[PDB]
C-alpha cells in the first residue's frame, strides 16, 4: 500500500529493471526478518491470540455512547446514552486518531470503557442534496445558444479538465458564474449538461427552500451545506431560483423579511469569507435578476454574468429539429409554419407542443403524427 | 526487448507485498479497531492495569462548600444532590465552589477537579490556523493600514512605549466602506502577523432558534477570552447583530436587540474585560445602534474609500505581477478608465483580461487584450455595478 | 432485515429470536390521515375525467414501452381542478388502486412528521420513502402547497433518476396560482 | 550506436546510454571512449538530455559502474560542451570515490579556463562552505589582482555576504532583535485545567536558556536580554554554566567581526563552568570564517591551563568545530597528544576522537593508529558503558567516511580484532564509508549477520548501532530507498521487534529527513502520545524532542503544544521539562537559515554529516541528559549553510530578481521542450526562502545563463538578443 | 481636565478654549480626545502635549470625511 510512486521512465530501461529489483529486496528482507519473529518467539499465532485477548478484554455487551471532550492520556469525559456522563478510560486498541466531539463511540458494559469507535451512518440529508446519477443527454441536445456553452466551460469544465492552461498563463479561475433570462430559456436545462459531463461531487438546491419555520435555522442550514460541500472533493454547488427567496412571504417563517435578511447575511458570507475557501464552484440561476441583493453580485462572489435571450427564429428551427428527433413524424407537417406561431414562443413552449400532439395519437392509437394534430396542439398549450 | 519480462518481475513482486504483510496483521478492514502491532503496550499489562485497579469515576458539579468542616454539597445531572468528601491524594484547595469534578460510584466522594465546559459551538470558531495575505497585498490604503496596525498589535509587541508615557491605550475599532473595498481582506492580513488567539465572529451565527440562547454565547465568548492574557476578537458583518432599538406595537425583532445589549454590558462598566480587542467590519454603519457607535467601545472608525489614482495604479500592480503580460504596456492608461472602481473589480479586469489570450491561443497578454476586459467588466457589467447605492449607504 | 425486532437475553444481551414484522412507516402515516378508499364502481358521472387521467398515469406503468415508438417524454405531474365537492380526492384515490400504486399524500402536518425524519429541513425527505414503494403516487390538497409541488417538480426533472413517480395538485381557482406553475 | 542520433533524433538518443552500458558492463570505458567522441561531433543541444539521463543512471550503480560512468560522465561538458560551470559541484560527485585528485585535476581545470570572470565567479563560490573547504591554499599564484584575490572575496567576503543575508535582509523582512514570544505561546496551561503557577522545576531553566538561545541565531544580539543566562550563569547548575555560556556562541553565529568582543565581558569569572563553555563558544562563533582567530591563540591557550573538568575538556571541541572545514595537519599535531596523553579524564578522551574526525576524512593514518591504541590500553581491560562506544569509534567513521571501496572495511574490521563488546566497531568504520550510492548487498549484510536472536542483553547496543548504520543510505539515493525504508521500519522494528524498535528504531527519521511530510510525521505521534510508561520512558522520551527535530516550522505545534498540555502534569518535569521546550523551540529556531539535511545543488553532501552525526550517536540511551550530553545537546550540529537562493549578486547588487517559486520537477524524458514544473502561483523578486521541493526559474529574457543547474549565488548576467 | 492627568502635559493648554472647541460631546468623546492626543505625540515622538495634538484629536474622534474640500471661501 503506496509503497512507492515513482513510474517516470515508462519504457523498457534498465532502470525500471533496476527500482523495482531493489524494492524486491527490500520486501524480502523485510520479510525474512519478520518470519524469524515466530520462529524464535512463537509465544502466540498473533492471528487470533492477540485478537482473542482483545475479544475476551470487551465485553459481549456494548453500549453506545458519544464523545464531548478528549484528555489525551487515554482518558476521557464521555456522554452515556441516557444523559449522565462519565470519566472512563480509553483503551490503546481504539486508535486514538478518529476521535471528534460528537462522534458515536462504543463503551464497555462494566466500567464503561471507551472499548472501540463507530463508524457513523450518514446522513439523511447528504442523499438528499447530493446528485446520485447524471441526468441527461449531452451538450448535443441543447441547440442554439452556442456562444455561453463555451462560456460555462470556461469556467467550470476547462478550469477541471485542463490544468495547465491557467498555469501558463499565471492566474487563478473566475469564481462565481450566475445565470438570467426570461422564463423558460434553458437556465435549468444546462445545469444538466454540466451535471452529465463533470467528474465533481454536484449538489443542488432550490431557492424556495432555503427558507425556514424556526429562528435562525434558516443560517444553520446554509453554513452546514457549505460544510458538505467543502468535505467531498472538488465541488459544484447549484443553486437554482435564488430570487424566491425575496418574492414570496410565507407565514411559516416566524421571523418576518428580517429573517430573509440574516439568512442572505450568511449566504453572503459563505461566497467571499475570509475563510480558506477551497475548491468549489458555485453557479446560480434566476429570472428576475434585478430584484435580489446588489452586494451578493459582486466580483469576488460572481464573477461571470451570462444572460440568456428569447430563442432566435433560425434557432427556433434547430429545437424543433431535436425534439422532433426520434419520433415517427409523418410527412404531412411543415415546420416553419409552426415556428412564427407565437413571435415570443420560449424553447419550453417547443417541447411542451411536441410532447402534447404525440399525446393526441395515442387517444387514437395512431403510430405517426398528422398535421391536424399540431393544430389543436397549440390551441391547447399556447391558447387558454 | 524485454517486454513481458520486465512486467512479471514487476507483478508478482507488487504481489509478494501483499501476500506477506496478510501474514503480519494490518488486515481485516475494522469497525473501529486500532492497526494490530500499535496496541501491544495495553496487550497484557494496561489491560490488567488501565481496567481492574482503575475505577470510572461519575462527574458532577459543586454547588457550594460550608465552615468548618469539609461537607460539600454536590450535584449531578438528572439524580439528586448529596453531601461528600475529598480524597487524600487532592488537597481542600482546587475543589472551590461551581466546578466540575469526578466521583466515584459506591462512596460518592470527590477525586479530581475538572476544566469546565467549552460550549462547543463555540470552540470551533477558534481559529488554529492562519491565512497567507500579506501587508503588502492591501496596496492603495496605506493610511488605513498605519492607523489600523498602531491599535491591534503595537500595544502587543511593545507593550512599553505606552505605560511609560502613561496613556491607556484605545481598544475598539470597526472597518466600514462600499462592498468589495478591502475590509474582509484586510482582516485577514492581520490574523496573519499577530500571535495571540484570534476568535472570529460571524455576526449571522448568533441568531438562536429559542428565547435567550444567544445572549449566553456572548459570555461563553467572554469567558474564555478573560482567561487568555490577550486574545483578538473579531466581528464580522453586525448589522445582522444589531441595528436599533424602534420597538413598536407588536414587539418584532425584540429578540435579537437583547443580543445586542449583551454585547454592549461586557464592552464596558463593572470589571471590565481587561486585555481584550474587539475589531468589527461593517457594510453599512448608519443603522448601528448609539450606544455602540460610543467611544469607550468603537474608539477607532477607519475609513475605506475607493483608490483614488494611485490607489488602483498599485493594485493593479498587485494582481498582474504574477501572470504572463507583454512587457510593454501601460498601468497608468487603465487606471484612468475605471474612475470609481473597487479594488475586487480590478482583481477581475487582470483575471478576465487572462482568458482572452486563452480564447484564442497565445501565451501572454495584450494591451488590447486588457481594453476589452474594461468594457466588458466596468461598462457591460455597469447594470449592476453593486456600489452607488452603497456610498450613500442605504 | 434491517428494522426488524428481536427477543434479547439480559445476562450477556445475546440475540435470542425474531420478533417479526413492526410496521412500515410510510403505513401508519396513511393511517394517521385515513383517506377514503375508493374505486370506479362509485364513480358518479365523470367518464371523460376518467379516460383523460388514465392515459397519463395509468398507461405509463403498464405500458412504458409504448411511449419509446412514439418517442416522447414520459409525462410527471397533473393538476386536477374545479369547485369543491366534486371528487377530486375519490378520483385520485381511484387511480391510484387500480394500478397498484401507494397513494402518498402529503399535507405539510407534523403529527406526520415524526416518520419522515427528525428535523427534515427540505420537503425532499419523502422520496427516500417514496423510492421504497417504488410505483408510488404523491397527492397534494389546496401558499404553503404552491412552494411545495415546485420543489417536487424540479427533482423530478432528470435529476431524480427512479422512474414510476408521479405527482398530482387539486386545488380550485387556477387563475391565482403560480406563474412559474404555469409554464 | 550513431544510427540511434542519426534518423529522427527523437528520445531513442537516451536508448544509446542503453547501448553503451549493457556493452562490457564493467569496462564501460572502451564503450564510451568510442561514443564520447562521436558525442562530441554529434549535437551541442542534444547534450543535456543525455547529460541529465547520465545521472540519472549515476544517482545508483554498482560500485564499480559508479566508479566508471561518473568519469565519463565528466568531459561532456568540456569537451563537446563548454557549458563547464557545473564543474566544481557536480564533480563532488567524482571527488571522494574515483580519485581525491581527480576533481583536484579538475580543481586544475578550473584554474584553466580562466574567461573571464562571471563563471570564473560562481564556481568557486561554492568552494568554500557550501561543499567543502580546505581550498584556500591554491589561490594565490601570479596573478593576484583580483581574479587570483577572489580567494579572500571567497573566503569571509561573500560569506559577510552571507552576514549581509541577516544583516540588512532579515531585518527587513520579519526580525525583531527579540522574538522572545515562544515561551510567551506556551501562555494558556494556567487555565486550560483550572489554575496554574505549578511548574517549579529548576531543569526547566536549561530549557529557559533556548528562549535567548535558539531564537537567536543569524545576528539575533542581546544587550541585557541575557539576563536569563546571566542570573542563571551565577545561580546553579554547573553543567547550566556551560550551557548559558556556549549559548552565546549560537547568538553570534557565521561572525568574525565582534564574536570575541562578546564573549569577555562575560569571561572573566575564574570558573571551570563558565569559561570553558564561553571559551568553547569562540569556536563556534569563527565556524566557516577559518582565519586568523586562534590557530593556536585562545583555546590553546585555554587547553594549557588543564589538571581538572571542563578546561581539560572544552577547549578541544571549540577548534575541531571551528577547523572543522580545515585539513591542517598541524593543529592536528597539536591535538593528537590529547590522545596521546593517556590522562585518565575520559570524558575529555572520548570527544578527542570526535574533534579530530571532524577535521579530517582522507589521510593520516596516524590519527586511526592514536585512537586504536587507547582503545585497547582502556576499553580491553574493562567491559563498560557506551562513553567509550559512543565516542572513540565515531571520530574513525569520519576519518574515513564516502568511499564505496570496501578497502576501509578489510583495514578497520581487521584492526579490532577483538571480543564483540570491541567489536561494536565492526559497522562503525563499515558504513560510514557508505552514506549514498546503491549497494543493497551491503544491506544484507547490514541485517542478515544478528537479525534478532533474542539476544538476552547482550548485543542490543550492536544492533541498535547496527540499525543506526542503517539511517544512512536512505537520505540519497534521491526518494528511492526513501519510501522503502518507511514501509520497512513501520512493520519490521517498532511493530515487532522487541528492543532495537521499542528503544531506538525511531531514528532513522531523525537521519532521513527534516524534511516534514505527513506519511511520517503522523506514524511517529502514534507511538509517542501512547507513551509506553512501562519501558524506560525516556527512550520514548528521547523520541519526543528528536521528532520535533525537523526544521522548516510547521503547523507541528499543534502536535507539540497538545503533548506540551499533557506533559505538564504526566510526563514528569523531574526528567523532561527541558526536553519538551527543546521539543518546541527547535523548529523555529529563526524564521529562517534551516538547510542542514545534505543535499545541495540537486542532491550532492556537502557534509554536515560529520557535524550532525556524533549527537544521533549521543542519544544512546540515558544519562547524558543532565552532565555529559550537555556538551552535545546544544551545539552538536552547526553547519547550517543557511537558506536562501534569492541574490543577485552582480557587481554593484543593485538587481533583485524575477523569480517564480515551485514544487519539485519531474521531468525525465518527455516531448521537447520539456515543462519543467507545476507550481507557478508564486512569483517573487527578492530574498524570499528556499523550501522543501523548491525548484526557482526565471523570466524576462535575463537568460540566467550563469550555472543553469542551481546553486543559490548565480552571478544573474543578462542578454536581449531576441526582439 | 481628569483625564489629562497621568499624561506629561506642558502648560500651554486652555481647557476653557479645548471644552469650547468641542462642542455636542458627551463624557466618553471627551475622555476619548485625552487618548488620542496621548498617542499623536508618541507618533512624532514628542514627550509633553501641546495644544495643537489635542486639536488633531478632535479631528479623529469627530470621524469626518475626508474629500479634497478647498474650494470654499
Ligand atoms: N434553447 C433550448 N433548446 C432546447 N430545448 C430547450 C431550450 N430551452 C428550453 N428547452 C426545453 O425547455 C425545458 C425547460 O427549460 P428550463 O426549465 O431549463 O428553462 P428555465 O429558463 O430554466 O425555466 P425556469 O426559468 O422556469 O427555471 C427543457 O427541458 C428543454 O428541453
Ligand atoms: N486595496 C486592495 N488591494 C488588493 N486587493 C483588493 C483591495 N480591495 C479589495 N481587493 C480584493 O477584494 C477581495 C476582498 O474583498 P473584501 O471581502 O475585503 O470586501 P469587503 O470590503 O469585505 O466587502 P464585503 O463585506 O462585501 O466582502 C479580494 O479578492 C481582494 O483581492
Ligand atoms: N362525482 C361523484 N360521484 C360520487 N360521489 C361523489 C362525487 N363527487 C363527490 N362525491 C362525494 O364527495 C366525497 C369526496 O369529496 P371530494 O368531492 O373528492 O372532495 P374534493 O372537493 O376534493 O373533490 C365522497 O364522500 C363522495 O361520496
Ligand atoms: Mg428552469
Ligand atoms: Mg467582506
Amino acid at each position: 500500500a503506496s509503497k512507492l510512486p515513482l513510474v517516470t521512465p515508462h519504457t523498457q530501461c534498465r532502470l525500471k529493471l533496476l527500482k523495482l529489483e531493489r524494492i524486491k529486496d527490500y520486501l524480502l528482507m523485510e520479510e525474512e526478518f519478520i518470519r524469524n519473529q515466530e520462529q524464535m518467539k512463537p509465544l502466540e499465532e498473533k492471528q487470533e491470540e492477540e485478537r482473542s485477548k482483545v475479544d475476551d478484554l470487551r465485553g459481549t455487551p456494548m453500549s453506545v455512547g458519544t464523545l464531548e471532550e478528549i484528555i489525551d492520556d487515554n482518558h476521557a469525559i464521555v456522554s452515556t446514552s441516557v444523559g449522565s456522563e462519565h470519566y472512563v478510560s480509553i483503551l490503546s486498541f481504539v486508535d486514538k486518531d478518529l476521535l471528534e466531539p460528537g462522534c458515536s463511540v462504543l463503551l464497555n458494559h462494566k466500567v464503561h470503557a471507551v472499548i472501540g469507535v463507530l463508524m457513523d451512518d450518514t446522513d439523511p440529508l447528504v442523499t438528499v442534496m447530493k446528485v446520485e446519477k447524471a441526468p441527461q443527454e449531452t451538450y448535443a441536445d441543447i441547440g442554439g445558444l452556442d456562444n455561453q456553452i463555451q462560456e460555462i466551460k470556461e469556467s467550470v469544465e476547462l478550469p477541471l479538465t485542463h490544468p495547465e492552461y491557467y498555469e501558463e498563463m499565471g492566474i487563478k479561475p473566475p469564481k462565481g458564474v450566475i445565470l438570467y433570462g426570461p422564463p423558460g430559456t434553458g437556465k435549468t436545462l444546462l445545469a444538466k449538461a454540466v451535471a452529465n459531463q463533470t467528474s465533481a461531487t454536484f449538489l443542488r438546491v432550490v431557492g424556495s427552500e432555503l427558507i425556514q419555520k424556526y429562528l435562525g435555522d434558516g443560517p444553520k442550514l446554509v453554513r452546514e451545506l457549505f460544510r458538505v460541500a467543502e468535505e467531498h472533493a472538488p465541488s459544484i454547488v447549484f443553486i437554482d431560483e435564488i430570487d424566491a427567496i425575496g418574492t414570496k412571504r410565507y407565514d411559516s417563517n416566524s421571523g418576518g423579511e428580517r429573517e430573509i435578511q440574516r439568512t442572505m447575511l450568511e449566504l453572503l458570507n459563505q461566497l467571499d469569507g475570509f475563510d480558506s475557501r477551497g475548491d468549489v464552484k458555485v453557479i446560480m440561476a434566476t429570472n428576475r435578476i434585478e430584484t435580489l441583493d446588489p452586494a451578493l453580485i459582486r466580483p469576488g462572489r460572481i464573477d461571470r454574468k451570462i444572460e440568456f435571450p428569447l430563442p432566435d427564429e433560425k434557432t427556433k428551427k434547430r429545437i424543433f429539429q431535436i425534439h422532433t428527433s426520434r419520433m415517427t413524424l409523418a410527412d404531412d407537417v411543415t415546420l416553419d409554419d409552426l415556428i412564427m406561431a407565437k413571435d415570443d414562443l420560449s424553447g419550453a413552449d417547443i417541447k411542451a407542443i411536441c410532447t402534447e400532439a404525440g399525446l393526441m395519437a395515442l387517444r387514437e392509437r395512431r403510430m405517426k403524427v398528422t398535421n391536424e394534430d399540431f393544430k389543436k396542439s397549440k390551441e391547447n398549450v399556447l391558447y387558454k | 526487448t524485454y517486454s513481458r519480462q520486465i512486467k512479471q518481475v514487476e507483478d508478482d513482486i507488487q504481489q509478494l507485498l501483499k501476500k506477506i504483510n496478510e501474514l503480519t496483521g494490518i488486515k481485516e478492514s475494522d469497525t473501529g479497531l486500532a492497526p494490530p502491532a500499535l496496541w501491544d503496550l495495553a496487550a497484557d499489562k494496561q489491560t490488567l492495569q488501565s481496567e481492574q485497579p482503575l475505577q470510572v469515576a461519575r462527574c458532577t458539579k459543586i454547588i457550594n462548600a460550608d465552615s468548618e468542616d469539609p461537607k460539600y454539597i454536590i450535584n449531578v445531572k438528572q439524580f439528586a444532590k448529596f453531601v461528600v468528601d475529598l480524597s487524600d491524594q487532592v488537597a481542600p484547595t482546587d475543589i472551590e465552589e461551581g466546578m466540575r469534578v469526578g466521583v466515584d460510584r459506591n462512596k460518592y466522594q470527590i477525586h479530581i477537579p475538572l476544566p469546565p465546559k467549552i460550549d462547543p459551538t463555540v470552540t470551533m470558531m477558534q481559529v488554529e490556523e492562519k491565512p497567507d495575505v500579506t501587508y503588502s497585498d492591501v496596496g492603495g490604503c496605506k493610511e488605513q493600514i498605519e492607523k489600523l496596525r498602531e491599535v491591534v498589535e503595537t500595544p502587543l509587541l511593545h507593550p512599553e512605549r505606552f505605560v511609560n508615557l502613561g496613556i491607556e491605550p484605545p481598544k475598539g475599532v470597526l472597518l466600514f466602506g462600499p462592498p468589495g473595498t478591502g475590509k474582509t481582506l484586510c482582516a485577514r492580513a492581520v490574523a496573519n502577523r499577530t500571535d495571540a488567539c484570534f476568535i472570529r465572529v460571524i455576526g449571522s451565527e448568533l441568531v438562536q432558534k429559542y428565547v435567550g440562547e444567544g445572549a449566553r454565547m456572548v459570555r461563553e465568548l467572554f469567558e474564555m477570552a478573560r482567561t487568555k492574557k490577550a486574545c483578538l476578537i473579531f466581528f464580522d458583518e453586525i448589522d445582522a447583530i444589531g441595528g436599533a432599538r424602534f420597538d413598536d406595537g407588536a414587539g418584532g425583532d425584540n429578540e435579537v436587540q437583547r443580543t445586542m445589549l449583551e454585547l454592549i454590558n461586557q464592552l464596558d462598566g463593572f470589571d471590565p474585560r481587561g486585555n481584550i480587542k474587539v475589531l468589527m467590519a461593517t457594510n453599512r454603519p448608519d443603522t448601528l445602534d448609539p450606544a455602540l457607535m460610543r467611544p469607550g467601545r468603537l474608539d477607532r472608525k477607519i475609513e475605506f474609500s475607493l483608490p483614488d489614482l494611485e490607489g488602483r495604479t498599485h493594485i493593479f500592480k498587485i494582481h498582474a505581477r504574477s501572470m504572463s503580460v507583454e512587457r510593454d504596456i501601460r498601468f497608468e492608461l487603465l487606471a484612468r478608465l475605471c474612475p470609481n472602481s473597487t479594488g475586487a473589480e480590478i482583481r477581475s479586469v487582470c483575471t478576465e483580461a487572462g482568458m482572452f489570450a486563452i480564447r484564442a491561443r497565445r501565451k501572454i497578454a495584450t494591451e488590447k487584450d486588457f481594453l476589452e476586459a474594461v468594457n466588458k467588466v466596468i461598462k457591460s457589467y455597469a447594470k449592476f455595478s453593486a456600489t452607488p447605492r452603497y456610498m450613500t449607504y442605504n | 432485515t434491517p428494522n426488524c425486532r428481536v427477543a434479547l437475553r439480559n445476562d450477556s444481551y445475546t440475540l435470542h429470536k425474531i420478533l417479526p414484522n413492526k410496521v412500515d412507516p410510510l403505513v401508519s402515516l396513511m393511517m394517521v390521515e385515513k383517506v377514503p378508499d375508493s374505486t370506479y364502481e362509485m364513480i358518479g358521472g365523470l367518464d371523460k375525467q376518467i379516460k383523460e387521467i388514465k392515459e397519463v398515469i395509468e398507461l405509463p406503468v403498464k405500458h412504458p414501452e409504448l411511449f419509446e415508438a412514439l418517442g416522447i417524454a414520459q409525462p410527471k405531474g397533473v393538476l386536477l381542478y374545479g369547485p369543491p365537492g366534486t371528487g377530486k380526492t375519490l378520483l385520485a384515490r381511484a387511480v391510484a388502486h387500480h394500478t397498484d400504486c401507494t397513494f402518498i399524500r402529503v399535507s405539510g402536518s407534523e403529527l406526520v412528521q415524526k416518520f419522515i425524519g427528525e428535523g427534515a429541513r427540505m420537503v425532499r425527505e419523502l422520496f427516500v420513502m417514496a423510492r421504497e414503494h417504488a410505483p408510488s403516487i404523491i397527492f397534494m390538497d389546496e401558499s404553503e402547497v404552491q412552494r411545495t409541488m415546485l420543489e417536487l417538480l424540479n427533482q423530478l426533472d432528470g435529476f431524480e433518476a427512479t422512474k414510476n413517480i408521479k405527482v398530482i395538485m387539486a386545488t380550485n381557482r387556477i387563475d391565482i396560482l403560480d406563474s412559474a406553475l404555469l409554464r | 550506436a550513431k544510427e540511434w542520433q542519426e534518423l529522427d533524433d527523437a528520445e531513442k538518443v537516451q536508448r544509446e546510454p542503453l547501448l553503451t552500458l549493457v556493452k562490457e558492463i564493467v569496462p564501460y570505458n572502451m564503450a564510451h571512449n568510442a561514443e564520447h567522441e562521436a558525442c562530441d561531433l554529434l549535437m551541442e543541444i542534444e547534450q543535456v538530455d543525455m547529460l541529465e539521463k547520465d545521472i540519472d543512471e549515476n544517482a545508483y550503480a554498482k560500485v564499480c559502474l559508479y566508479l566508471t560512468s561518473c568519469v565519463n560522465y565528466v568531459p561532456e561538458p568540456e569537451n563537446s560542451a563548454l557549458l563547464r560551470c557545473a564543474l566544481g559541484v557536480f564533480r563532488k560527485f567524482s571527488r571522494f570515490p574515483e580519485a581525491l585528485r581527480l576533481a583536484l585535476m579538475l580543481n586544475d581545470m578550473e584554474l584553466v579556463e580562466d574567461i573571464f570572470t562571471s563563471c570564473k565567479d560562481v564556481v568557486v563560490q561554492k568552494q568554500m562552505a557550501f561543499m567543502l573547504g580546505r581550498h584556500g591554499v591554491f589561490l594565490e599564484l601570479s596573478e593576484d589582482v583580483e581574479e587570483y584575490e577572489d580567494l579572500t572575496e571567497i573566503m569571509s567576503n561573500v560569506q559577510l555576504n552571507s552576514n549581509f543575508l541577516a544583516l540588512a535582509r532579515e531585518l527587513d523582512i520579519m526580525e525583531p532583535k527579540v522574538p522572545d514570544d515562544i515561551y510567551k505561546t506556551h501562555l494558556e496551561n494556567n487555565r486550560f485545567g483550572g489554575s496554574g503557577s505549578q511548574v517549579d522545576s529548576a531543569r526547566m531553566n536549561l530549557a529557559s536558556s533556548f528562549v535567548n538561545g535558539f531564537v537567536n541565531a543569524a545576528f539575533g544580539q542581546d544587550k541585557l536580554l541575557t539576563d536569563d543566562g546571566n542570573k542563571w550563569l551565577y545561580k546553579n547548575k554547573d553543567h547550566g554554566m556551560l550551557s548559558a555560556a556556549a549559548s552565546l556562541g549560537m547568538i553570534l553565529l557565521w561572525d568574525v567581526d565582534g564574536g570575541l568582543t562578546q564573549i569577555d565581558k562575560y569571561l572573566y569569572s575564574s570558573e571551570d563552568y563558565i569559561k570553558s563553555g564561553a571559551l568553547l563558544a569562540c569556536g563556534i562563533v569563527n565556524s566557516g570564517v577559518r582565519n586568523e582567530c586562534d590557530p593556536a591563540l585562545a583555546l590553546l591557550s585555554d587547553y594549557v591551563l588543564h589538571n581538572s573538568n571542563t578546561m581539560r575538556l572544552g577547549s578541544i571541541f571549540g577548534l575541531g568545530l571551528a577547523y572543522a572545514g580545515s585539513n591542517r595537519e598541524d593543529v592536528l599535531t597539536l591535538l593528537l597528544p590529547v590522545m596521546g596523553d593517556s590522562k585518565s579524564s575520559m570524558e575529555v578522551a572520548g570527544v578527542t576522537a570526535l574533534a579530530c574526525g571532524m577535521i579530517a576524512v582522507g589521510s593520516c593514518n596516524g590519527d586511526v593508529t592514536s585512537t586504536i591504541l587507547q582503545t585497547i590500553m582502556e576499553k580491553s581491560e574493562t567491559e563498560l558503558k557506551d562513553t567509550y562506544a559512543r565516542w572513540l569509534p565515531l571520530g574513525l567513521g569520519l576519518n574515513h567516511l564516502g568511499k564505496g571501496e570496501a578497502i576501509e572495511a578489510i583495514l578497520a574490521a581487521l584492526e579490532v580484532v577483538s571480543e564483540p563488546f570491541r567489536s561494536f566497531a565492526n559497522t562503525l568504520v563499515d558504513v560510514c564509508a557508505y552514506a549514498g550510492s546503491g549497494n543493497v548487498l551491503k544491506v544484507q549484510q547490514l541485517l542478515h549477520i544478528c537479525s534478532e536472536h533474542f539476544d538476552s542483553k547482550e548485543k542490543e547496543e550492536d544492533k541498535d548501532k547496527k540499525e543506526k548504520k542503517d539511517k544512512d543510505k536512505k537520505e540519497a539515493p534521491a526518494d528511492m530507498g526513501a519510501h522503502q525504508g518507511v514501509a520497512v521500519l513501520g512493520i519490521a522494528l517498532i511493530a515487532m521487534g522487541e528492543e532495537i524498535g521499542a528503544e531506538m528504531a525511531l531514528r532513522t527519521f531523525g537521519h532521513l529527513l527534516r524534511y516534514g511530510e505527513p506519511t511520517l510525521r503522523r506514524a511517529v505521534p502514534l507511538a509517542l502520545a501512547l507513551i509506553s510508561v512501562s519501558n524506560p520512558r525516556l527512550n520514548i522520551l528521547d523520541t519526543l524532542s528528536k521528532f520535533s527535530h525537523d526544521a522548516d516550522p510547521e503547523v507541528s505545534y499543534n502536535s507539540i503544544f497538545a503533548m506540551g498540555m499533557v506533559g505538564s502534569g504526566t510526563n514528569n518535569a523531574r526528567l523532561a521539562a527541558m526536553l519538551r521546550q527543546l521539543a518546541q523551540y527547535h523548529a523555529k529556531d529563526p524564521n529562517n537559515l534551516f538547510m542542514v539535511r545534505l543535499a545541495q545543488g540537486l542532491t550532492h553532501l556537502g557534509k554536515g554529516t560529520l557535524t550532525l552525526c556524533p549527537y544521533h550517536s549521543d542519544r544512546q540511551l540515558m544519562s547524558q541528559v543532565a552532565v555529559a550530553g550537555l556538551l552535545t545537546v546544544l551545539v552538536s550540529f552547526l553547519d547550517v549553510r543557511n537558506i536562501i537562493l534569492g541574490k543577485s549578486h552582480y557587481v554593484l547588487y543593485g538587481l533583485v530578481a524575477a523569480m517564480q517559486p515551485r514544487m519539485l520537477v519531474t521531468f525525465d524524458e518527455e516531448l521537447r521542450p520539456l515543462p519543467v514544473s507545476v507550481r507557478v502561483g508564486q512569483a517573487v523578486d527578492v530574498v524570499g526562502q528556499a523550501g522543501k521541493p523548491k525548484t526557482i526559474t526565471g523570466f524576462q529574457t535575463h537568460t540566467t545563463p550563469v550555472l543553469l543547474a542551481h546553486g543559490e549565488r548565480a552571478e544573474l548576467a543578462t542578454e536581449e538578443f531576441l526582439p | 481636565q481628569i483625564h489629562s492627568r497621568k499624561m506629561n502635559v506642558s502648560p500651554d493648554v486652555n481647557y476653557e478654549e479645548l471644552a469650547r472647541c468641542t462642542d455636542d460631546f458627551n463624557g466618553a468623546q471627551c475622555k476619548a480626545v485625552c487618548v488620542e492626543a496621548g498617542m499623536i505625540a508618541l507618533r512624532r515622538g514628542a514627550t509633553e502635549l501641546t495644544h495643537e495634538d489635542y486639536m488633531e484629536g478632535i479631528l479623529e474622534v469627530q470621524a469626518k470625511k475626508k474629500a479634497n474640500l478647498q474650494y470654499y471661501a
